[PDB]
C-alpha cells in the first residue's frame, strides 16, 4: 500500500462583523487557504494594506472576485482587523 | 485548546499536534505552516524531526505517496534524460551526509518594524539537521550537462487548488548546482523524511534561505536561460544593495533573488525577564551564517558598552549551528545581554535592524533583558 498523511480539521474563522463584506470574505477568502493567513496578520495596519491584499489575491493569484466584493472585503478587513 | 502568544503584536497562535510531530506553533492549516518553540534550540545543536518547523506555500500538498512508484525525473538540456526511483538513488549513487541549518527567508518578520505582510513567524522557522541523500552533482553527471546550459529547475508533488495560481518551482545556477554540495536528501536524522519536511526527497541547498529547498522533488529540468517563473522573477526578491534593504516604507529600486544567509546569533538558555544569579552567570546558544565559519561570538551584559569572547563549542560542519558558551559576572540588577557573531569572511550583525518591504533577512543583534539577585 502507499503511505499516507492525516491533517487534524481545519478550525480557523473570519472575526464576524456587522457589514457585507464579512459574508462575502467567507465565500471568496477561503477557496485557496486556510482564513488563519488572514488572522494572522499584522493588527491595525489600515486601509490601504487591505486594498493591497485583496488586489493582489485577484491580480497575482487569480481570486475570482467581483469589483464590489473586493472593495466589500477590504473595507471589512481594514474595519475588523 | 493549548495557546501561546509571540513577543509582537497580535501573536496568539494555537499549538497544534500533527502525526510525526510533537506540539508546534500552528501559523496556518492550509497548507500547514509550522513554527518551532524557542525553547527547543536549547534543547541541543541538532533540532529533532519530531520539532522541525513547516512551511508550504500551496493547498495542494500530497497526501498519499507509494515510495515504489515514486521518481525522480531529470530532464530538458542533458544527453540522457533519466527516471530514477528512491532505490536507485540509495543504491546507484555514493552518499554524502551535511550538518545544515534549514531556515525561511522570512524567520522572524513578526519582529520588524514597521511591520509588514507575510508570514508573521517569530524565530522559530529554522533548524539544524544532519541530511543525508546523493548529491545533485552524481545525478546531473550521470544524464550529462551540455554546454550552454545556465540554470536548473526544480518542482514537487505539491500545486496549487485552482490551476491558475502559479506552481512552486525554483531555480538554481548550473555551476551551483553541480558544486557537490547542493544535495537530493532522502534521510533527515537517521530517518526518511517527516512527511511535512517533505517526504520522500527533497533539494537541501546548504547555506542557503529554505525557499530553494524543494519539498516531494520529483521534476529536475537543466534549462539554456534564466528561469522566470513567478517564484523566482515575482517571489522572494531582496534589494539589490549590500545591507539588503531601504529605507522603511520605501520599494527598493533594483532586486535580486534572496540568496546566502547572513550571519545570526541567540542566547538560548535565558528569556526577557528570565532570573539568574547575581555572580558568574552561564550563558549559551548557537550562530550561524551561510557557511564560511563562525569566527567569533561576542556577548554583553550591558547593552553592548563591552563585550567578552564566548567560548566556541566544538563543530559539526561549516553549514551547522555552531554552539557557544559565556560565563559573566552580572551584579545584582538588570541587565540586558547581547550576542554578536562573526564569520570568517568578516561578516558580522548590525546593531540596528534594517528593513525591506518583504521582512526577509532579519539578523539585528538579539537583545535579552535578565533579572540578576
Ligand atoms: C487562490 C486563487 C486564492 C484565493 C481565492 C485567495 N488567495 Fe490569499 N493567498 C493565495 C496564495 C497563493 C497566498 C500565498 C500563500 C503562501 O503561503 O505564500 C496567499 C496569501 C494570503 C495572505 C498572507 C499575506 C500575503 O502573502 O499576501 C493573506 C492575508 C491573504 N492571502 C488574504 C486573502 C484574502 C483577503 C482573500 C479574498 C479576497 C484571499 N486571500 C483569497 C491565493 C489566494
Ligand atoms: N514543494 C515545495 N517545497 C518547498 C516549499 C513549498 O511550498 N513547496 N516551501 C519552501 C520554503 S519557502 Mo521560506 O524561504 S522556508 C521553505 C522550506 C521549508 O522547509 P520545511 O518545511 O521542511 O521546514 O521548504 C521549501 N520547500
Amino acid at each position: 500500500a502507499p503511505l499516507t498523511y492525516e491533517l487534524p480539521d481545519e478550525t480557523a474563522q473570519l472575526k464576524p462583523a456587522p457589514q457585507p463584506g464579512f459574508e462575502a470574505a467567507q465565500n471568496n477568502c477561503a477557496a485557496c487557504h486556510s482564513v488563519d493567513y488572514i488572522n494572522t496578520q499584522p493588527p491595525g495596519k489600515g486601509q490601504a494594506f487591505w486594498d493591497a491584499e485583496v488586489q493582489k489575491m485577484i491580480k497575482v493569484y487569480h481570486a475570482p472576485v467581483d469589483e464590489a466584493d473586493a472593495k466589500a472585503i477590504a473595507d471589512y478587513l481594514a474595519k475588523t482587523y | 485548546a493549548d495557546t501561546v502568544t509571540l513577543p509582537f503584536a497580535n501573536g496568539e497562535r494555537p499549538l497544534v499536534m500533527y502525526p510525526g510531530k510533537r506540539p508546534l506553533i500552528g501559523l496556518t492549516a492550509r497548507p500547514p505552516q509550522l513554527e518551532t518553540p524557542f525553547s527547543v534550540f536549547d534543547e541541543g545543536l541538532i533540532t529533532p524531526n519530531d520539532a522541525f518547523f513547516v512551511r508550504y506555500h500551496l493547498a495542494g500538498i500530497p497526501l498519499e505517496i507509494d515510495p515504489d512508484a515514486f521518481r525522480l525525473e531529470i530532464k530538458g538540456k542533458v544527453g540522457t534524460p533519466l527516471s530514477l526511483s528512491l532505490q536507485d538513488l540509495k543504491n546507484d549513487f555514493p552518499a554524502s551526509e551535511v550538518v545544515a541549518v534549514n531556515q525561511c527567508s522570512g524567520n522572524s518578520r513578526g519582529f520588524v518594524e514597521p511591520r509588514v505582510g507575510g508570514g508573521q513567524l517569530a524565530n522559530g522557522a529554522m533548524g539544524n539537521a544532519r541530511w543525508r541523500g546523493v548529491p545533485l552533482k552524481a545525478v546531473l553527471e550521470k544524464a550529462g550537462v551540455q554546454a550552454g546550459a545556465k540554470q536548473v529547475t526544480f518542482g514537487g508533488l505539491d500545486g496549487p487548488v485552482i490551476p491558475e495560481t502559479p506552481d512552486f518551482v525554483k531555480a538554481l545556477s548550473i555551476d551551483h548546482a553541480t558544486d557537490g554540495e547542493v544535495m537530493l536528501a532522502y534521510s533527515m536524522n537517521g530517518a526518511d523524511l517527516p512527511w511535512l519536511n517533505g517526504y520522500p526527497l527533497r533539494l537541501v541547498v546548504p547555506g542557503y534561505y529554505g525557499t530553494y529547498w524543494v519539498k516531494h522533488l520529483n521534476e529536475i529540468t537543466v534549462i539554456d536561460k534564466e528561469f522566470d517563473g513567478f517564484w523566482m522573477k515575482t517571489a522572494f526578491r531582496i534589494p539589490d544593495n549590500a545591507c539588503a534593504c531601504t529605507e522603511p516604507g520605501k520599494a527598493p529600486t533594483a532586486t535580486i533573488p534572496i540568496n546566502r544567509f547572513d550571519v545570526r546569533s541567540f542566547i538560548t538558555n535565558v528569556e526577557n525577564g528570565a532570573s539568574v544569579k547575581a555572580g558568574e552567570v552561564p550563558l549559551r546558544g548557537i550562530a550561524f551564517d551561510g557557511g564560511y565559519g563562525i569566527t567569533q561570538v561576542s556577548v554583553s551584559a550591558d547593552a553592548g558598552k563591552s563585550w567578552t569572547n564566548a567560548t566556541l563549542d566544538p563543530g559539526l560542519g561549516k553549514y551547522s549551528f555552531r554552539g557557544w558558551k559565556a560565563v559573566l559576572p552580572l551584579t545584582k540588577g538588570d541587565h540586558v545581554l547581547m550576542c554578536r557573531a562573526t564569520n570568517a569572511r568578516g561578516e558580522t550583525q548590525p546593531m540596528q535592524a534594517t528593513w525591506n518591504p518583504a521582512g526577509y533577512m532579519r539578523n539585528v543583534v538579539e537583545a535579552t533583558r535578565v533579572i540578576a539577585a
